[PDB]
């Protein structure tokens, strides 16, 4: 019908899911009341200024800011010294997701840096010189599997690879994030991914973990950064990623967890918040519905007969309006929410969780949904490494011509 | 000694007691790849940085320049490693260091490896006595950080300092009910103290969330703890659970109130309830409603879970096909 509004933040029932908080005011309502506030006049902004909207990912803006950013960044990101493999890794993923390719110079030139970055007894640093940790790890890995040439593969030495691993493990399961450092689920993850991906997975490597990681799950359904902890998106996506590669999502109580990731999407915004009753925030368009491919195939995986056949459990639609509307900046990179400035972080992330958004597959099963016009649609992504899944298949199959270390 | 701020702060370059040391300039490489334009006073600070790391110099001097080298980036892990090891090493009085350490995140709440520090202290003191007063003071100015609440769960566990945290967070509650962590660490307390088994305590922390939850019936994390404390042992288990809430379905409804319905109906379609029919039914038009009107953010989800109930609960569910 002519009267009917095609985007669904802009339908006038939506107007009917701003926040209702019963006369009480506390700091939660008032700030999440500015945020919808601010979030209405990016939808409203249409109709008062009498235009038709029109929803177009600005691919060449984005480009050139990170075409530049891969070689070079202001003083603004001296606060991100220690996690250069991590700008190589968001840089990269974000042009591999807009299909631009990446010329033979830059790969090598990116191999060399992280070589450096490479500790003599295992690991990757936040820079040259610096120690080893295991964020900075599965970053560098990511990037060498993006690159996926024979010179990238090369690149990261296996056998003290796993003894870094080792020396990182605690009897109870869990892994410290680096030597004299901390424990939480992301590094679980981090050691997971990039073990895996190198076939380097020992019988006993990960004794214990995936019951650690079991005992983070909490009251709410969700997982938190240590046992105890209040549930959040950034340790739920580490803690059913690093149980999938393990195989052992059936750890989890995957229904209560179902019921809580579905509630973290914004009825009003569209996008979604990292924990109960917080903000919107672009980048949990990844964390938090990248959960929801994982849940699907592992579902499945149990033989779930009532899984839907061409949509994730949450709405797509409303996702990519949230951050094609309000998650881009004009000058290109994208964003947290409106109001804050670009990063790489947001831009890597928001792309990533646009793309899940985008793509639905399940076996043999396929069907996309792309909001404003096609040229919007972008490469799909792998649900537990954010790659390309052509480059885990790539990564995998060549590593495994290699043997376990110490066979 | 001389403050990064101060306006009379002087590059190490320029500094005579450093004259003897050549600053170690960074690697990266003939082509560098996500190369950062350092400013001045960044590059001068890590140069020598490098230089002192590189002798494993153990002085006195080495110990302020980490101080400096922090604050230009205090995600810099590998300084604060080196920092503890001069620590020791010189013999630094804790209790400074400890004075040193909260101002720091004071000024920046949400780093790693301040936190992760503060804890190393503590360990090696083994004194837990300044912990909760000063985290309280951090949740004072945001009440929901994460790296407190984790400190603070650490510190109560570790040294069993379990007497008075139900009465902080009756506190934090009053102050305002909507905070998800304060719920989180009500849960984490009794758990650890009386358990959810003692029917007195289960008892209690009903009757105070349904309190809660008429006088804010949108607010979502009280829904969530009520149904985190029952859900273990069964919904149904409570038969008067049911009853109740439709009795606030007039003027205190909520598409969480209509959630929670379909969860009751859900476990007694599961623990083999009379009236098997009549529930479905009852549970299917829910589904729907929330999926068409009240909750449409979450119609794949209530679709599925009217799906499911169908799948399994249906009167032809155990009917063989050739019936
Ligand atoms: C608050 N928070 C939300 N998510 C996280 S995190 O994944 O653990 N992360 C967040 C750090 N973080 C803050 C942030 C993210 N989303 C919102 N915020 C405020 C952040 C890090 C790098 C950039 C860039 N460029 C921008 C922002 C950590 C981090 C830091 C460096 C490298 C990798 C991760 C923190
Ligand atoms: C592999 C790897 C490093 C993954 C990253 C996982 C991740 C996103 C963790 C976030 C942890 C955190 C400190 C959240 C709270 O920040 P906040 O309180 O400022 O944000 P919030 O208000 O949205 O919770
Ligand atoms: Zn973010």
């Amino acid at each position: 019908p002519v009267w009917s509004e095609p985007l669904y933040s802009l339908r006038p029932e939506h107007a009917r899911e701003r926040l209702q908080d019963d006369s009480v005011e506390t700091v939660t309502s008032i700030e999440q009341a500015k945020v919808e506030e601010k979030i209405q006049e990016v939808f409203s902004s249409y109709k008062f200024n009498h235009l038709v909207p029109r929803l177009v990912l600005q691919r060449e803006k984005h480009f050139h800011y990170l075409k530049r950013g891969l070689r070079q960044l202001t003083d603004a990101y001296e606060c991100l010294d220690a996690s250069r493999p991590w700008l190589c890794y968001w840089i990269l993923h974000s042009l591999e997701l807009l299909d631009e390719p990446i010329p033979q110079i830059v790969a090598t030139d990116v191999c060399q840096f992280l070589e450096l970055c490479q500790s003599p007894d295992g690991g990757f640093g936040g820079g040259p010189g610096q120690y080893p940790h295991l964020a900075p790890t599965y970053a560098a890995v990511n990037a060498l599997c993006i690159i996926g040439t024979e010179e990238a593969y090369n690149v990261i030495n296996r056998e003290k690879l796993l003894q870094y691993l080792y020396s990182l493990k605690q009897p109870d399961g869990s892994f410290l994030m680096h030597v004299g450092g901390e424990v939480d689920v992301r590094s679980a993850y981090c050691a997971a991914s990039v073990a895996s991906l190198t076939n380097i997975i020992t019988p006993d490597l990960f004794e214990g973990t995936a019951e650690w990681i079991a005992r983070c799950q909490n009251w709410e359904g969700g997982i938190g950064g240590v046992p105890g902890m209040e549930a959040h998106g950034g340790y739920t996506f580490c803690g059913l990623a690093a149980l999938v590669i393990l195989k052992k999502e059936r750890s989890l109580n995957l229904k209560s967890l179902l019921q809580w990731v579905t509630s973290r999407q914004m009825r009003f915004e569209g996008g979604f918040q990292g924990r109960c009753n917080k903000l919107v925030d672009g980048c949990y368009s990844f964390w938090q519905a990248g959960l929801l491919p994982l849940l699907h195939r592992a579902l499945h995986a149990q033989g779930d007969p009532a899984l839907s056949m061409s949509h994730w459990m949450f709405h797509q639609q409303a996702l990519q309006e949230y951050i094609l509307m309000c998650c881009q900046c004009p000058a290109g990179g994208l964003l947290d929410k409106p109001g804050k400035s670009r990063d790489f972080y947001h831009t890597c992330y928001c792309l990533s969780g646009l793309s899940i958004a985008q793509h639905f597959g399940s076996g043999a099963m396929l069907h996309d949904v792309v909001m404003g016009v096609p040229e919007n649609v972008l490469q799909p992504t792998h649900p537990v490494y954010n790659i390309g899944p052509d480059k885990v298949i790539q990564a995998t199959t060549h590593f495994l011509q290699k043997p376990v270390p110490g066979f | 000694f001389l403050s990064l701020d101060s306006p009379t702060y002087v590059l190490y370059r320029d500094r005579a007691e450093w004259a003897d040391i050549d600053p170690v300039p960074q690697n990266d490489g003939p082509s560098p790849v996500v190369q950062i334009i350092y400013s001045e006073k960044f590059r001068d600070v890590y140069d020598y940085f490098r230089a002192v790391l590189q002798r494993d110099e153990r002085s006195e001097r080495a110990f302020k320049l980490t101080r400096d080298a922090i604050e230009l980036n205090a995600a810099n892990y590998t300084v604060w490693h080196f920092r503890r090891v001069l620590l020791r090493s010189l013999q630094k009085d804790l209790q400074e260091e400890m004075n040193y350490i909260i101002a720091i995140i004071e000024e920046q709440p949400k780093n790693y490896q301040v936190w992760h520090h503060r804890r190393v202290l503590v360990e090696w003191l083994k004194d837990p006595s300044q912990e909760l007063e000063f985290i309280a003071d951090i949740l004072n100015q945001d009440a929901k950080n994460y790296h407190a609440w984790q400190h603070r769960q650490w510190v109560i566990q570790e040294f069993r300092l379990w007497d008075n945290e139900l009465q902080y967070v009756d506190q934090l509650l009053k102050e305002d009910v909507r905070n998800n962590s304060v719920w989180n660490q009500r849960h984490f307390v009794i758990s650890n103290t009386t358990g959810y088994s003692d029917r007195a305590v289960l008892e209690r922390e009903v009757q105070y969330t349904l309190e809660m939850i008429k006088l804010v019936p949108h607010n979502e994390s009280a829904w969530n703890y009520l149904k985190g404390i029952l859900q273990d042992r069964g919904l149904s288990r409570y038969p008067n659970l049911l009853n109740q809430l439709l009795d606030l379905q007039p003027s205190h409804s909520s598409p969480y109130l209509i959630a929670f319905l379909v969860d009751i109906y859900e476990d007694m379609l599961e623990n083999q309830c009379d009236n098997k029919e009549d529930i479905l039914n009852k549970a299917l038009e829910l589904c729907e409603i929330l999926a068409k009107e009240k909750d449409t953010i979450r119609k794949e989800y209530w679709r599925y879970i009217g799906r499911s109930l169908q799948s399994k609960h249906s009167r032809e569910s155990d009917i063989p096909a050739s019936v």
